[PDB]
């Protein structure tokens, strides 16, 4: 279990992943700020925007990513943004006593329950897998380097960067959870659950209590507003 | 197109 090049590849993913943190001035707003729908929405907005900064930073350092066509690199970034961002938020909800105040801000932010409800099911669903940091990081690379996104010119080039990340992730599922032989398969299933938010997202973008807000620049650009 | 995302990728 563990291959020299696979360790090298993992160490490289982790160097990059651990750099990615939610800034404390943002989390302080969760505790400090006035409680209403507008101010709550503004908070989530800042956090979403930060999701993108971090994931652009991660995407950039991914092994092989600079060797891809400049168009294709953008197609993968915009392609994976929604999936990637929800995943990161789930990591930052499951892994203090602030989850509670954040949840309450989320549920009193003018977003209707048809979106909020499966956000939280997903968080529970992924939280039951008890994933290590290393599993999260590889999953995130696996999502980001999906060959199945809209507009990719050279899909096979993307495939050949994704495949080794799946091989490593599978070994990590044996290493971290040997008790649970169906654990890797179970992570692939949560990716199925994760892809459903591409439709939940496209709808919200449309919705009146989501379209009549002016999203930060990075947001308008990544989400094709 | 995508000047912002291009800037952020090349830094
Ligand atoms: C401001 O919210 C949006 O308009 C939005 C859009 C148009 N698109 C995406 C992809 C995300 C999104 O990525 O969520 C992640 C939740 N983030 C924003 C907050 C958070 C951070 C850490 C832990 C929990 C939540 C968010 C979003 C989407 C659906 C449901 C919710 N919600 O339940 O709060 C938010």
């Amino acid at each position: 279990e563990l291959t020299p090049d696979q360790q090298t590849l993992l160490h490289f993913i982790m160097d990059s992943y651990n750099k990615q943190r939610m800034p404390q001035e943002i989390t302080n707003k969760i505790l400090k700020e006035e409680f209403s729908a507008e101010e709550n929405f503004l908070i989530l907005t800042e956090m979403a925007t930060n999701h993108v900064q971090v994931l652009v930073e991660f995407t950039k350092k991914l092994p092989g990513f600079q060797t891809l066509d400049h168009e294709d690199q953008i197609a993968l970034l915009k392609g994976s943004a929604v999936e990637a961002m929800f995943l990161r938020s789930a990591e930052i909800f499951n892994k203090s006593g602030h989850s509670d105040l954040l949840e309450e801000r989320i549920r009193n932010s003018g977003i209707s329950d048809e979106y909020i409800t499966p956000m939280f099911s997903f968080y529970k669903s992924i939280g039951e897998l008890k994933m290590t940091q290393e599993e999260y990081a590889l999953l995130t690379a696996i999502v980001i380097l999906s060959p199945d996104r809209q507009y990719i010119k050279d899909r096979e080039a993307v495939e050949k960067l994704q495949e080794p990340l799946l091989d490593v992730l599978q070994k990590l599922c044996k290493i971290h959870q040997p008790e649970n032989p169906q654990h890797f398969a179970c992570l692939l299933g949560r990716l199925t659950e994760l892809r459903t938010f591409n439709h939940h997202h496209a709808e919200m973008l449309m919705s009146w209590r989501v379209n009549d807000h002016k999203f930060t620049p990075l947001l308008c650009e990544i989400w094709d507003v | 197109e995508n000047a912002l995302l291009r800037y952020l990728l090349d830094k």
